[PDB]
């Protein structure tokens, strides 16, 4: 159900 | 061993634990991530979309755009792979410290993808295209993104017909490289499950 | 419960064992996919790539291809599933039985796919693109499937473009629902594999 | 792993 180590990365930048 | 070519080496220290293994590769791959979204920032109409929507489309086509974006660490002719450090390493090296199919596949696209050869500007408006086709399950406003994808296509087959006037069926072949990508990402995250269990 | 629209009725006997469960359920959607089989025998280029690239087109694609079939099975206005039986049963009847966002998923790609109303000619056409445009990971000979796969995708723009004259598009729009495809099945093998709860 | 493997019988069978 994964993938997401990438949200950390993009949720910061909004 | 971390035989992917975002980490700076395939080689892990073994007396370092799971979470700092982690850390240094992070280190590795987050500066490509972070691009990934100025770059989305920078495509025409993507910022227009609404906040949760920029957001579910980076996280579910990150992994597509850096798979077009890295298309050249897959040297074919060499049968290596370019880790981010630089560092090449061949595949059967890699095969030895467990890589596989995924390795070859990307090989395999890369190849196919190099073929077209395409100019950097063709090449920016296919990787957009390609982030604006990402995966719609969590999307809240589908048709806007389909509208959005759909201009974009039409801008890209406008450039290749122009650019590539012997051979229209370029656009085709790079429009039939979305169900690619989107195999490559899902066999691509359960290497990644895997890695965890 | 087991809410696949293949089975003939969500409805499960809590007193039946695990195997006798999935096997009333092969004799459901077994038919289905020898449907399949007998279709792509009558696609002309198919029957020419090799045993193994015929039977792993079909192992990949069969999902997609069917997908694409029953689409229709998804009432977008009524929002409903029909079930094999014939018998109907509503989208807020299944989620409380177990359904999610798979079932959302396929509802948004029937209701996009059934607009666009393809003749059985277009659909069968755009059938036959779907199953040659499988994953390619188990694939021997990549490039003959990807020249019938060339080679039906120009069938199909000649087709479309007949049938569409005013409306061109029709044919990207249909190319843009293989990366869609391939994301449902992806959700849905993992929705198989959580078969082990 | 598992995928559409429930199918790789029916498919055979007819090859
Ligand atoms: C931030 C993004 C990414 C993360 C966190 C990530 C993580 C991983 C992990 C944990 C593995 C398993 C490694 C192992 O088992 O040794 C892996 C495998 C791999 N990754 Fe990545 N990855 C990312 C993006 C990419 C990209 C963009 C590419 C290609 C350009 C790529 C190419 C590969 C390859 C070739 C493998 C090995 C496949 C095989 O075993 O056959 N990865 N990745
Ligand atoms: C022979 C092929 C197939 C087999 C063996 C199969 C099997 C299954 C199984 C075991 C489940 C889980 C049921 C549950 O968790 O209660 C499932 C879920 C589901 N399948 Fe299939 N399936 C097949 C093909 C299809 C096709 C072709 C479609 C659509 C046209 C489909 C649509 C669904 C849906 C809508 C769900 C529930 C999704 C949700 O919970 O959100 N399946 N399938």
């Amino acid at each position: 159900t994964l993938a997401d180590h990438i949200c950390q990365i993009i949720t910061q930048d909004f | 061993h971390l035989v992917c070519p975002m980490s700076k080496s395939p080689y892990v220290d073994p007396h370092k634990s799971g979470h700092e293994i982690w850390e240094e590769f992070s280190m590795s791959f987050t500066p490509a991530v972070k691009e990934v979204v100025e770059f989305a920032k920078r495509i025409p109409g993507f910022r227009d979309l609404s906040q949760h929507d920029q957001v579910n489309l980076l996280k579910a086509g990150t992994f597509e755009v850096l798979m077009v974006r890295f298309a050249s660490l897959f040297d074919a002719k060499e049968r290596t792979v370019t880790f981010l450090s630089g560092k090449k390493y061949s595949v059967d090296d890699l095969h030895s410290m467990g890589a596989g199919d995924l390795l070859n596949s990307m090989f395999e696209f890369s190849e196919k993808l190099n073929a077209l050869q395409l100019s950097d500007e063709e090449m920016s408006l296919f990787t957009a295209v390609v982030l604006v086709s990402a995966d719609r399950s969590g999307i809240e406003n589908v048709n806007s993104v389909e509208a959005l994808q759909e201009t974009l296509i039409r801008a890209l087959r406008t450039l290749i017909m122009k650019n590539h006037p012997n051979e229209a069926s370029i656009f085709t072949k790079l429009l039939l490289k979305l169900p690619d990508l989107r195999s490559l990402n899902n066999m691509h995250s359960e290497e990644l499950l895997a890695f965890k269990v």
